[PDB]
């Protein structure tokens, strides 16, 4: 006997950042999350929102209990900070490659904690940004987070690609490179 | 930044087994690395996972609304909300995209190998088979398994051995809950 | 239809 499907109401509060991420997950993907500085609900896809709902203010309440209870927490440990576990990074595109025709770079952030990061894409040494998106922090079996970020591109034989990942169980940036093959 | 951290953090687990016949409900608590407390619907109480948790099994135990709140979950919780999103998630089906290219084995091995590529497919599961003259291939079949890309697609790369000849025919055929019927791409040498 | 939120307690302090 094996389940069927999985959701999972993911949420953390991190000091002294004072930052705090609430979210729910469906078999591995992110359904919507909660925009803290704009209290709102962000569906993952657009359709999710035409079919469903979610009021923000829950997620706002139970964020300003997460806080309450790090606060708490905190003390109860005598004051232990946490150990940052660096995470693995994997670079990867949405479909095979075809000169000229548009794809996808996808980067994927796993096994790691605190859940903080800062993601840059390199084509060619240089920063882009240029339709790019992102997931926020998704959880794990375990206490350890991942996370995608996408950039869309035009396949070409003389640009080179970057992934960038910065955290602070990194001792140097992350680096993590595509480049069109033959 | 070297600023020392503290984590809180919380999952609220709705496990499904046999649509929504039977569902297990799991509230887990970690604070940095640590899961400390849990409260488990089969359970039907809270219980310390480490010596850290203790003190929050014994008071939310004894927290009457709260204990009964977790102990309904399977329905007010985790039911409504699997049939809140039913068509777009546990329904939610999207055709993939097959794509057959030869590739050289590097350095060179006596075998060369033909991929297919299956992409943007939703959900997980999925079956791909290699054939060589509309026969089944068991044998030099390799793949890196099912990869999940973080936006509701998965995608898989399934390699096959081949020693091509003049006219072999090589076929591969993909079968997936969003097609009725199995999806196939033909290669020639 | 609404997802719903489970509601968060405050831990023994
Ligand atoms: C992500 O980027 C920022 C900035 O480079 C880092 O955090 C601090 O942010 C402010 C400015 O906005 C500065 O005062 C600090 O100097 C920054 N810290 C450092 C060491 O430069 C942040 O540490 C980075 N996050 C991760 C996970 O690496
Ligand atoms: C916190 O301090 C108390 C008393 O000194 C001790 O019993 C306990 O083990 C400590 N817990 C941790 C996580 O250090
Ligand atoms: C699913 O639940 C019902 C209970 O009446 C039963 O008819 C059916 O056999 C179950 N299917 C499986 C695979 O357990
Ligand atoms: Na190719
Ligand atoms: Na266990
Ligand atoms: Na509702």
């Amino acid at each position: 006997i094996k389940e069927e499907h999985v959701i999972i109401q993911a949420e953390f509060y991190l000091n002294p950042d004072q930052s705090g991420e609430f979210m729910f997950d469906f078999d591995g993907d992110e359904i919507f999350h909660v925009d803290m500085a704009k209290k709102e609900t962000v569906w993952r896809l657009e359709e999710f929102g035409r079919f469903a709902s979610f009021e923000a203010q829950g997620a706002l309440a139970n964020i300003a209990v997460d806080k309450a209870n790090l606060e708490i927490m905190t003390k109860r440990s005598n004051y232990t900070p946490i150990t940052n576990v660096p995470p693995e990074v994997t670079v990867l595109t949405n479909s095979p490659v075809e000169l000229r025709e548009p794809n996808v770079l996808i980067c994927f952030i796993d096994k790691f904690t605190p859940p903080v990061v800062n993601v840059t894409w390199l084509r060619n040494g240089k920063p882009v940004t240029t339709g790019v998106s992102e997931t926020v922090f998704l959880p794990r079996e375990d206490h350890l987070f991942r996370k995608f970020h996408y950039l869309p591109f035009l396949p070409s034989t003389e640009d080179v690609y970057d992934c960038r990942v910065e955290h602070w169980g990194l001792d140097e940036p992350l680096l993590k490179h595509w480049e069109f093959d033959t | 930044d070297t600023r020392p951290r503290f984590l809180e953090y919380s999952t609220s687990e709705c496990h499904f087994f046999n649509g929504t016949e039977r569902v297990r409900f799991l509230d887990r608590y970690f604070y940095n690395q640590e899961e400390y407390v849990r409260f488990d619907s089969d359970v039907g109480e809270f219980r310390a996972v480490t010596e850290l948790g203790r003190p929050d099994e014994e008071y939310w135990n004894s927290q009457k609304d709260f204990l009964e709140d977790r102990r309904a979950a399977v329905d007010t919780y985790c039911r409504h909300n699997y049939g809140v999103g039913e068509s777009f998630t546990v329904q939610r089906r999207v055709h993939p995209k097959v794509t057959v290219y030869p590739s050289k084995t590097q350095p060179l091995q006596h075998h060369n190998l033909l991929v297919c590529s299956v992409s943007g497919f939703y959900p997980g599961s999925i079956e791909v088979r290699w054939f060589r003259n509309g026969q089944e291939e068991k044998t030099g079949v390799v793949s890196t398994g099912l990869i999940h890309n973080g936006d509701w697609t998965f995608q898989t790369l399934v390699m096959l051995e081949t020693v091509p000849r003049s006219g072999e025919v090589y076929t591969c055929q993909v079968e997936h809950p969003s097609v009725t019927s199995p999806l196939t791409v033909e290669w020639r040498a | 239809r609404f997802y719903k939120t489970l509601r968060a307690e405050q831990a023994s302090q």
